[PDB]
């Protein structure tokens, strides 16, 4: 929506391989 | 069951609820933003903008903070939703989504007042009366509350050897 015409949620994805451990 | 009815998640679903509706009032009452050219005070607010010293009048002028603010009230319709379904036929499970949706309406709200103070400061000095305190405790509060929400529902951790999650309740 931003290209179609706010910097931490780009952070949400980094935890991704918080995930990782449950292995 | 046990954490449905326990007292310590009444109060955070009545904390969810005084902060969902004064959120959903807080979005038209645009008593925030106020500059002094220098007698001509203005208003700015997310849909429609006036300056006032008679001949009043509010009207529009960066959409993207409308549309996260709808986005953000979306968020807490699928909340409540989610908060009622679980109380009746036991789903106590339903308590996490819930709190998922208020952590995240919180957030898109604190996005939307974060654009709105980007585009006062650009525009003298500012101050805040009325409106922005209570757009800064209305996140705090759904914040707050969602994230207690989701960690009362999720169980416990198991601080014994034996202990462990997903047990038989």
């Amino acid at each position: 929506i931003d290209t179609f015409l706010s910097a931490f949620f780009r952070l949400f994805r980094v935890m991704r391989l918080i995930k990782l451990l449950s292995r | 069951m046990s954490p449905t009815e326990a007292p310590k998640v009444r109060v955070t679903l009545f904390c969810i609820l005084v902060g969902i509706v004064l959120a959903m009032t807080a979005v038209v009452s645009d008593h925030w933003a106020v500059l002094s050219p220098h007698c001509e005070a203005a208003h700015f607010g997310l849909w429609r903008i006036c300056t006032k010293r008679g001949e009043k009048n509010c009207s529009y002028f960066s959409i993207s903070a409308a549309a996260i603010s709808v986005f953000s009230l979306g968020f807490l319709i699928m909340g409540t939703i989610c908060a009622l379904m679980a109380f009746r036929k036991k789903r106590d499970y339903l308590l996490r989504p819930a709190s998922m949706f208020y952590v995240f309406a919180g957030l898109c709200l604190f996005v939307s007042l974060e654009v709105m103070r980007q585009s006062v400061k650009r525009m003298i000095e500012y101050y805040y009366s009325w409106s922005f305190a209570c757009a800064c405790a209305a996140f705090v509060l759904l914040f707050l509350g969602g994230i207690s929400l989701l960690l009362f529902s999720l169980p416990r951790m198991p601080q014994n050897p034996w202990e462990s999650c997903m047990d038989a309740e």
